[PDB]
């Protein structure tokens, strides 16, 4: 297993040794701490911020790659907590 | 007399600057520059605590003010010029006669009229008269303040000498004096702004509960401001005047009838109030009413809307042109007026006020007339720019406010955006503002800080303090909203009111309100309509846009709760309490809020008790008179205390030791002369200021400081030995202190700005701005630093950190306090402290790292509990709070210590013990192997002798030489001394190896760094650029061959690195190097080598961590503590323990397995099996480790079956070993000295100065550096030559068999590191790779090939794989790195067993400092640095042997149980260098470099000669610290630590309380009353003598120094009480008296000699009559050089011809003949290579010395 994780703007790069292929294990896009992503007092107002097709759209864009470029923001995921600062977090591995 | 349009005195006041500098390390530099202030120390046994000395906390440091009231051109009729200075009651009155540039200086004594001490800061009034030939009675007065510094508050009473850790506070000057000799004048600090009156809401018309407390009590509209006699604040709130009583308590006192809510904004119905000085009454003027009114009751009676009585005017408005004038000339009460406005009172109680467009007075009488007479237009000149004109020629449009300046008497007009000033003998002149008169092009200059230059943006409103100073409001009611101060100097500056983004009248979704509780230049007002100046100086501004009162305060310590005040170090991490008279109660810590000291007062209110958070219990011992007896220490050492009669503390010593020596200038306080244990005095000279002047030292060695006080004060340096002149310019004003610090052209900037900015602007180009914030914890009376922005001169250098504090408070009680790091708007790490769970938790953005550091109950850090699953760090501590012991896992190491202190036990996991038995200053350490080591000491703890297990005596000793202290380590049985000459500021000076006459001398600049390198016959220089100072060229030269090293830097940063050299065959080099946007991280490397350009190399790196993602074409993937390199081709996995050490590595290519390896240690880390497959096929090879009861490798097996023994001496070398492959078991032998003499059958010879010579046939020649520079076999017919550069590291190799390479270092970060091999028999170029633990792991060649290495835990290549993945190289080595086994032995391989430069000829393995012996399995060089720190670290050692006897492990440190932040981080693969500018990054390197290398980096660094550059400093290290606590990681006692002295220190010729100065090689001498005859006797004689400088040798292995004395010997004969022969002093010198007769180059000479002679150091004078005395004995004492060095190198020819070796030149072979049987050879002479009238010091060296025939 492989860690990866970006604030709200920033970009998730994964990437596999030789000729291994990316399968996401893992993903969520929103808050599930307080302590990830400094921000003003409003960032730590909510801990349990799930979307549920974060995994959906990471597995569909990252899969059978050997890397990936994927931004954490409105341009790729839907709003699952408007006014909370979000996270990208994810798991995954390298296969042949 | 009437005197109009004449010249006024402009005088220019120049005070003292504040003691606001000191020192960092007092016992390394105890100068100060800027303030000339000795700022010194004295160590005490038992405690952490110091006493410190400073300068200015004396009464002999008097107060400075420099009057320049003339310049160079003096107006005509100018005839006389009067003077006057009136501080603290003193008043002085000088009259001097009408001269170009005249000034005075005042001097202050520090004491009131009475005669009685003034402490902290006072006000100084001068006062400036100019007398005209046309007029003799009247003087044109001109009056100007100025800020004079008192006397410091002294804490602790010990004869002048305070407490380290003992602060006070002045309460009623705002100054925090603390121990360590930090000043904090609070007051000095930003202006803190605050809400008094208001909550920014409207109050109803009726003012219902409006008599109560004045915070938040609701306004209507502040439009006029008065302070009263009492104090209080009368507040002109439209409807009623309120005011504010000092209790801060309000009450209404007049209602005014005609007001209405509808026109609170309205200009119209603004009203203006005016309080007399005479008696206090309030004065109101209505410009709508017109009429002027005096309040009745300022108490407030029944009847608030009738409290008022008529003053002036009837209620009508009178025309502009009317025919009474408005009733002028009769009673105010019956007069009309126009439209009055700004009211000012004099301080003869008469009344003057602004009506429409003239100035009226109201006097005594109440007879109204008017001062600026208005309607005679014909009379009106235009307002003049320069000079001073009459009310009568002065017309006046849209005149507001009106003020009386306190200190004048004049009065201040506020007249369309320009400020008039009226004085008493009614001179109309320009104060603020710029007219159109002369707007454009008036002043070509343009910007200045003066007031007459600065034109006024919409003013409102004026005032004016005690002190004459004008502040002005100035309001726009749109983004303009401000305060300006104007200083008596004329200069203006913002006080209040930052610059507004937002429109306060039009924008709706704007906020004109902020800053409040903060500091005044941040916040912003809104429409600010009246000022007023409180008696403390504060300023109220009627802030009519926020509906509030604000006040502009001193930044002051307020009295809390509990009736105490607070103030804070943030650099410290200290908070200090004292109570009500600022007495130092407790010292908390800032982080953690536990007790750091307790402290405990007398009766008297004398410091008798520190009682540190440990236990730990410093008490002074005192009389009844408060007069300190002795220090009792925590160890109940008593520490004794003389203070003499002049109240100066005279003596500090213990019943063996005396630690300090003083004597003072009269009763003056200053400090004369300091002295030691080891005899050392130092000399201070002051001037009648009190001001140092001069610091001479035994050496001879003079420190002068030169002070010109003018316009800008110039403080310059100089030093009696260097050529390093620093000069320090300061310039002061209103808005900042200015330094600049000048070294030649050299000029680095710094900028101390009011509003708590810190600006730097390095001669590099490199900007640092630090910007202030108040603390979120201590308030706004402790500014900290949250804010830094880089500038570096280039495309995209703007870089900016930024640390954002917070707090968490339950029940108005601090329960965490968070600290977090952030780049450019991103968080890179946080440290929070919880105070009720005691941890501190550091933790990273992204869930990568997280650290809990564990305190104890007496606030000490003692377990750190990492992430990742990684083993956690627990310590153990005595009772006094000393670290006790260590552990990490199954890793551990305890101690246990005296009743004293000392250690008497090492307890290791694996059960191995260590004991330390104390017997009369000797220390013996035994091992459980009964291997015994014996340290002999002196009473200040410095190395006297070693006694080895061999019972070999080592002997060492330290002395005070001419110039420098001389350092010498004497081998067992032997007269081949080391030396290591140190100068007074601890920088190496020479080198010297006795044995065989090695010297290697170290030069210095003129910017005070490294400048020239000479041994042999090389001569290294340093080039710096002439205006940045930064390192240019690096040039060595060794007769023919030039080797020149040039860069070029962006600021302190490297982008270009050029190689060049002169010889024919050798190829040129370039380096070019970019950087990432807004960063100081290495983007790429351009390589060019022999015009061939290479390609690229990229670098990607983590902008949150620093780690290294990308480098050229490899890939860096981070999980845990675990790495992973990757191309499309090969993955190389590098797996570590709990332990963080290597536990497995695997090398794939193509997905197929090349190479794995798995390490396993024991409990303390020493590597016991280690499992091999080189190979994709191959089997697998396990290895098992065995050590003895001393951690030294026993045996090694393969397969579980035993291959290698190896066994060892009493002193640890290795005299048993199995030879490579061999079953065969090999004895090695040892000298005394543990110098190798035979391995097996071969002999084996190590020079005198420890170099390796010969091994059997090979030949090595090593030269003064260290360096192998030739290594040959002439019966195997092979030779080798090595090229070094000016740093140090191998350049070339070239063979007599065909081979030549070259070695190129384009790392920057890793500069001993090989990046590129040129190779000359094929002209391709091998780029050498390495990972992160900085093994070899892959090659690329110019031709296109890639080689990819298989290298082990300790960095050496076992195996190299092919481009195709198939292994063509495969190699075996011994323990100790023999190669046995080698598949291809015609692949080459430059790098070999351990990372070095292995040569197969020489079997030596070569390392930039040193070189390691593979068939010995020790070094060919003893590491004689050693020595320094064997003393204060005693363990078991031994010059020569490798890694303690255990090649395969990673050298056993106390940086294995990590305790620190950085060092977690490091392990996590973050690289905080790369994100933090200046962030020291941590050192890879397995030998330490050279001395020359690590200076070349470390000297683009700041330096630190003045106090502004040590304040800068300060603020980069407490900018870049982490963790709240650093724990002390030593398990060895603390030793006083002197600068150059490494031994037990030697009785001095020049003695005890004897002043010794040679200045431009003349001496002169001083005696003070400690000073024994005989030491007067020494220094009598030395006196007048004349030095023979850069000429001084070692000659018979004495520090031989040469003088010259004009005259006879008799008088200097009379005083040594001699006539010839020896005589021995008390001290135990010995004086020689002889009439020695000279042959030198044919002349006979006869003179007196008269030598003083201590051991090694002998000091010779010759005497003589004629002038060219210096001139025939510096002739002599060369050519007695000449004769040594010719006598030397021809013995060495000699015995070179003798042995079978080659010679410096060829010889025939009758030449070599004629050497071996005469000693010369005819037709030969020996000649110097570096001249010896450039290099006098190289006169007796026969390394600088060649044979050459007449022919040349
Ligand atoms: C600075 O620059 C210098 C150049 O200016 C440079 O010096 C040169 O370095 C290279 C590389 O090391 C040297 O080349 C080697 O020469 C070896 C010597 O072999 C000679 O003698 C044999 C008879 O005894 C001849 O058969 C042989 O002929 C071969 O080469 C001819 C070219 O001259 C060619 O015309 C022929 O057709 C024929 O192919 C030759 O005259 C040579 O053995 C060596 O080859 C091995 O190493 C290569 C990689 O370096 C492999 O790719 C290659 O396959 C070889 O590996 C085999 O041998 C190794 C050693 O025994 C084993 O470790 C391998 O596992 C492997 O063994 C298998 O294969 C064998 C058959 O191929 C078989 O017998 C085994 O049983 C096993 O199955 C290589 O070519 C060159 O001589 C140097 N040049 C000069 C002018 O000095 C210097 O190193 C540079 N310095 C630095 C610091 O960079
Ligand atoms: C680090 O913590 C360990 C506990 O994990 C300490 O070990 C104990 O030490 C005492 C002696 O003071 C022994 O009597 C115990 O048996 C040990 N506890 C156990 C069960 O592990 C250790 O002393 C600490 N190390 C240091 C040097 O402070
Ligand atoms: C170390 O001791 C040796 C021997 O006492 C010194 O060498 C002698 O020096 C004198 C004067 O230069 C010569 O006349 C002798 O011929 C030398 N003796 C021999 C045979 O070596 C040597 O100078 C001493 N060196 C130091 C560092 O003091
Ligand atoms: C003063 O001079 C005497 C005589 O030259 C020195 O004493 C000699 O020192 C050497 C070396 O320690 C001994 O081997 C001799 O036995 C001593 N000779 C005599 C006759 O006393 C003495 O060391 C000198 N003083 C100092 C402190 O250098
Ligand atoms: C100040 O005003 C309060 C009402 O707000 C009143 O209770 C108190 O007595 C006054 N205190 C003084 C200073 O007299």
């Amino acid at each position: 297993v492989r860690r990866e994780l970006s604030c709200e703007g920033y970009s998730i790069d994964l990437r596999c040794p030789g000729s291994d292929v990316i399968m996401i294990e893992s993903a969520n896009y929103g808050r599930t701490d307080d302590k990830i992503c400094d921000a003003d007092p409003f960032q730590m107002e909510n801990t349990d911020c799930y979307l549920p097709d974060a995994f959906k759209i990471m597995t569909q864009r990252c899969n059978n790659r050997t890397q990936c470029i994927v931004v954490t923001g409105s341009d790729v995921f839907p709003d699952p907590c408007p006014g909370t600062y979000k996270y990208l977090e994810v798991q995954y591995e390298c296969v042949p | 007399c009437d005197l109009s349009g004449f010249v006024r005195p402009d005088p220019v006041i120049i005070s003292s600057p504040l003691s606001t500098f000191f020192s960092d390390a007092p016992g390394r530099n105890p100068i100060v520059p800027e303030t000339q202030v000795l700022h010194e120390e004295i160590e005490v046994p038992g405690s952490s605590i110091k006493l410190i000395y400073l300068s200015s906390r004396t009464a002999g440091y008097k107060s400075l003010l420099k009057i320049i009231m003339t310049q160079s051109l003096v107006p005509l009729n100018l005839i006389k010029v009067h003077l006057m200075v009136a501080v603290e009651g003193h008043l002085f009155q000088k009259s001097f006669l009408a001269s170009p540039n005249l000034a005075y200086t005042f001097i202050w004594d520090k004491t009131d009229a009475y005669g009685q001490k003034v402490y902290g800061l006072s006000d100084a009034v001068v006062s400036v008269g100019f007398e005209y030939e046309t007029c003799p009675s009247l003087i044109l007065w001109e009056k100007r303040t100025a800020l004079l510094q008192g006397f410091e508050l002294d804490p602790s009473n010990l004869g002048g000498w305070s407490l380290d850790k003992h602060h006070v506070l002045n309460v009623k000057s705002g100054i925090l004096h603390k121990g360590n000799g930090e000043n904090q004048f609070l007051t000095q600090q930003p202006a803190v702004i605050t809400s008094i009156m208001g909550n920014g809401r409207r109050r109803s018309i009726s003012c219902p509960s409006c008599n109560g407390l004045a915070e938040g009590n609701k306004l209507l509209a502040p439009v006029a401001l008065a302070v009263g006699i009492d104090g209080s604040l009368f507040v002109g709130d439209f409807n009623y005047i309120r005011r504010i009583f000092p209790s801060r308590n309000v009450t209404s006192i007049l209602e005014l009838r005609n007001k209405e809510f509808k026109h609170s904004n309205n200009p119209a119905h603004k009203y203006y109030l005016a309080v007399d000085p005479v008696s206090g009454s309030l004065y109101v003027s209505d410009t709508n009413s017109r009429r002027i009114y005096k309040v009745k009751s300022l108490t407030g009676t029944k009847d608030l809307a009738g409290n008022s009585e008529v003053v002036a005017g009837t209620g009508e408005q009178c025309l502009p042109f009317d025919e009474a004038r408005c009733g002028d000339g009769g009673k105010a009460v019956d007069a009309t007026l126009m439209s009055p406005r700004g009211i000012a009172v004099d301080k003869y109680g008469l009344m003057y006020f602004v009506d429409a467009t003239m100035i009226r007075k109201v006097d005594q009488n109440g007879i109204i007339s008017t001062l600026l007479g208005s309607n005679d237009l014909t009379a009106v000149r235009p307002l003049s720019c320069d000079s001073s004109m009459d009310v009568s020629q002065v017309r006046l449009e849209w005149p507001t406010d009106l003020a009386v300046d306190p200190m004048d008497n004049s009065l201040y007009v506020l007249e369309n955006n320009v400020i008039l000033r009226i004085t008493e003998n009614h001179q109309v002149s320009i104060i603020a503002g710029r007219p159109m008169h002369c707007q454009v092009p008036g002043i070509d200059y343009s910007l200045s800080k003066l007031a007459i230059h600065s034109a006024l943006e919409s003013a409102s409103a004026i005032a004016i303090s005690h002190t004459g100073v004008l502040y002005i409001s100035e309001t726009d009611e749109k983004k303009i909203n401000r305060l300006r101060q104007v200083t008596t100097n004329g200069e203006i500056c913002l006080l209040a009111g930052a610059a507004s983004d937002c429109d306060c009248k039009n924008d709706v979704n704007c906020n004109c309100y902020s800053g409040d509780d903060g500091y005044a230049t941040d916040a912003i007002l809104n429409s600010p309509s009246s000022l007023a100046v409180a008696p403390d100086g504060t300023i109220y501004i009627a802030d009519l846009g926020n509906i509030r009162i604000r006040a502009v305060s001193k930044n002051r310590p307020i009295l809390n709760s509990f009736n105490q005040y607070e103030a804070a170090s943030p650099g410290e991490q200290e908070l200090y309490v004292f109570n009500a008279d600022g007495i130092h109660q407790y010292t908390l810590s800032l982080v953690t809020g536990e007790y750091l000291y307790n402290f405990t007062y007398s009766s008297d209110n004398d410091v008798t008790e520190v009682m540190d958070s440990n236990g730990n219990s410093l008490k002074v011992r005192r009389d009844a008179s408060g007069m300190p007896r002795h220090l009792l220490m925590p160890d109940n050492q008593i520490v004794t205390l003389a203070v003499g009669t002049n109240g100066g503390l005279k003596l500090v010593s213990t019943q063996t030791l005396e630690l300090g020596l003083m004597t003072y200038n009269g009763n003056s306080g200053l400090l004369a002369t300091k002295s030691d244990e080891t005899g050392w005095t130092t000399f201070y000279d002051y001037d009648h200021e009190g001001r140092l002047t001069n610091v001479t030292r035994p050496t001879g060695v003079v420190t002068s400081l030169h002070r010109e006080m003018e316009k800008s004060i110039t403080i310059d340096i100089e030093n009696s030995n260097r050529d390093d002149d620093v000069t320090v310019i300061t310039n002061l004003s209103s808005v900042e202190a200015s330094y600049t610090v000048v070294q030649d052209q050299v000029r680095n900037s710094y900028q101390l700005c009011n509003n708590g900015t810190l600006r730097v602007m390095y001669a590099n180009g490199m900007s640092i701005s630090f910007h202030s914030e108040p603390h979120v914890l201590a308030g706004t009376v402790t500014p900290t630093i949250g804010r830094c922005n880089i500038s570096l001169p280039m495309e995209n250098g703007l870089n900016s950190i930024e640390w954002r504090l917070r707090k968490e408070q339950i029940k108005g009680k601090v329960t965490v306090f968070g600290r977090k790091l952030r780049v450019h708007g991103r968080n890179l790490l946080s440290i929070d402290y919880d105070r009720n769970i005691r941890t501190e938790k550091i933790y990273d953005d992204h869930r990568k790292f997280t650290l809990r550091i564990i305190y104890d109950q007496l606030g000490r850090p003692f377990l750190w509990l990492p992430s990742s699953g990684l083993a956690a760090v627990n310590v153990s501590y005595f009772f006094n709070g000393r670290l006790a012991g260590l552990q990490r896992g199954a890793m551990s190491e305890r101690t246990d210590i005296d009743k004293q202190g000392r250690i008497i036990s090492r307890m290791f996991a694996d059960g191995k013990v260590w004991s330390y038995t104390y017997l009369e200053k000797s220390m013996v350490l035994l091992l459980q192997s009964q291997r015994q080591y014996i340290f002999e000491y002196d009473s200040s703890d410095r190395l006297h002798a070693v006694t080895m297990p061999s019972v070999a005596r080592h002997s060492m000793s330290t002395h005070t030489s001419v110039g420098y202290i001389r350092n010498i380590y004497n081998p067992p049985e032997s007269n081949a001394s080391v030396i290591f000459d140190y100068s007074d500021d601890g920088r190496i000076l020479k080198t010297s190896f006795l044995g065989t006459g090695r010297q290697v001398f170290y030069k210095y600049g003129k910017l005070s760094k490294l400048s020239e390198i000479v041994y042999d016959s090389t001569a290294v220089t340093f080039g710096y650029d002439e205006t940045t100072g930064v390192l240019k060229m690096v040039n060595l030269q060794s007769g023919g061959f030039s080797c020149t090293i040039r860069y070029r830097k962006i600021g302190p940063l490297v982008d270009k690195q050029i190689y060049r050299f002169s010889e024919e065959g050798m190829v040129n080099a370039r380096f070019d190097y970019t950087y990432h946007d807004n960063s100081f991280r290495i983007a790429s490397i351009k390589p060019i080598i022999s015009e061939t350009p290479l390609p690229v190399d990229l670098y990607r790196y983590d902008e949150i961590s620093g780690k290294v993602e990308h480098f050229g074409k490899f890939g860096v993937i981070y999980y845990d503590i675990n790495q992973i390199i990757t191309t499309a081709v090969m993955t190389l996995s590098k797996h570590f323990d709990t332990h963080g050490r290597i536990k497995e590595v695997q090398y794939e290519m193509f997905r197929s397995l090349m190479y794995w390896m798995t390490v396993q240690y024991d409990s303390m880390g020493r590597v016991t099996k280690r499992e091999l497959k080189l190979g994709p096929y191959a089997n697998t090879t396990k290895y098992t480790y065995d050590y003895d009861g001393d951690g030294q490798l026993q045996s090694v097996a393969v397969n579980d079956r035993p291959t290698w023994r190896y066994s060892y001496d009493l002193n640890g070398n290795l005299h048993l070993l199995n030879p490579g492959n061999s079953v065969r078991l090999m004895p090695l032998r040892y000298d005394l000295r543990d110098r190798i003499t035979r391995l097996g059958d071969i002999p084996y010879k190590i020079d005198d100065d420890g170099f390796l010579c010969q091994r059997g046939s090979d030949v090595f020649e090593y030269n003064s550096k260290g360096l192998l520079t030739r290594a040959y076999n002439k019966a195997n017919g092979w030779n080798v030559q090595y090229r070094y550069d000016g740093l140090g590291r191998r350049a070339s190799c070239k063979t007599n068999l065909g081979h030549h390479l070259q070695y190129f270092y384009a790392d920057l970060h890793n500069p001993t590191r090989v990046t590129h091999v040129y190779n000359h028999s094929n002209s391709e170029i091998t780029s050498l790779y390495y990972d992160l633990q900085g093994h070899l792991f892959a090659m690329e060649s110019s031709s296109g090939e890639e080689y990819y290495v298989a290298s082990d835990n300790t960095g050496t290549p076992l195996a190299v794989f092919s481009i195709n993945g198939l292994m063509i190289k495969q190699l075996q080595y011994t323990a100790y790195g023999e190669i046995y086994y080698d598949s291809n032995p015609d692949f080459q391989l430059v790098i070999g067993f351990h990372g070095g430069l292995y040569d197969p000829l020489t079997k030596l393995v070569h390392f930039t400092q040193r070189d390691y012996d593979v068939l010995a399995g020790r070094w060919t060089s003893p590491d004689y640095t050693m020595w320094k720190n064997i003393g204060r670290e005693p363990a078991p050692f031994n010059l020569y042997m490798f890694k303690s006897n255990n090649p395969l492990s990673n050298e056993l440190d106390l940086k294995n149980y990590v305790t620190d932040v950085k060092s977690w981080l490091v392990m996590f693969g973050f690289q905080l260098s790369n994100i933090i500018p200046g962030f020291p990054r941590a050192k890879m390197y397995f030998v330490s470099p050279p001395y020359e290398l690590t200076e070349s980096q470390a000297c683009e660094n700041g330096q630190l000669i003045t106090g502004v550059q040590q304040t800068t400093e300060r603020h980069n290290q407490a900018f870049m610290a982490l963790e709240g606590q650093v724990i002390s990681k030593r398990l060895h006692a603390s030793i006083r630590e002197k600068a150059g002295h490494w031994f037990a220190t030697s009785t001095p010729i020049i003695g005890k309380g004897i002043m010794f100065a040679v200045k431009k090689g003349r001496v002169t001498t001083g005696i003070s009353s400690i000073a024994t005859d005989d030491s007067r006797k020494i220094a009598s004689v030395l006196n007048s003598a004349h030095y023979l400088e850069k000429m001084h040798y070692s000659i018979e292995g004495k520090d031989t120094h040469y003088f010259v004395k004009i005259g006879s010997a008799d008088s200097d004969l009379v005083t040594l009480a001699m006539t010839s022969g020896r005589k021995v002093l008390d001290s135990g010198v010995n004086v020689t008296v002889s009439q020695p007769t000279l042959l030198i180059n044919g002349r006979t000479r006869r003179f007196t000699n008269i030598e003083f002679q201590y051991s090694t150091l002998l000091i010779n004078i010759r005497y003589g009559l004629t002038a060219d005395t210096l001139d025939e004995e510096k002739a002599r004492v060369l050519d007695q050089a000449r004769q040594r060095a010719l006598g030397s190198a021809w013995a060495k020819e000699q015995q070179k011809a003798r042995d079978g070796r080659e010679g410096s030149r060829v010889w025939t072979d009758g030449e070599k003949q004629q050497l071996l049987n005469t000693g010369r050879v005819q037709g030969y002479e020996g000649y110097y290579v570096l001249p010896v009238e450039q290099y006098p010091e190289l006169a007796d060296s026969s390394s600088n010395i060649q044979f050459l025939r007449q022919n040349e």
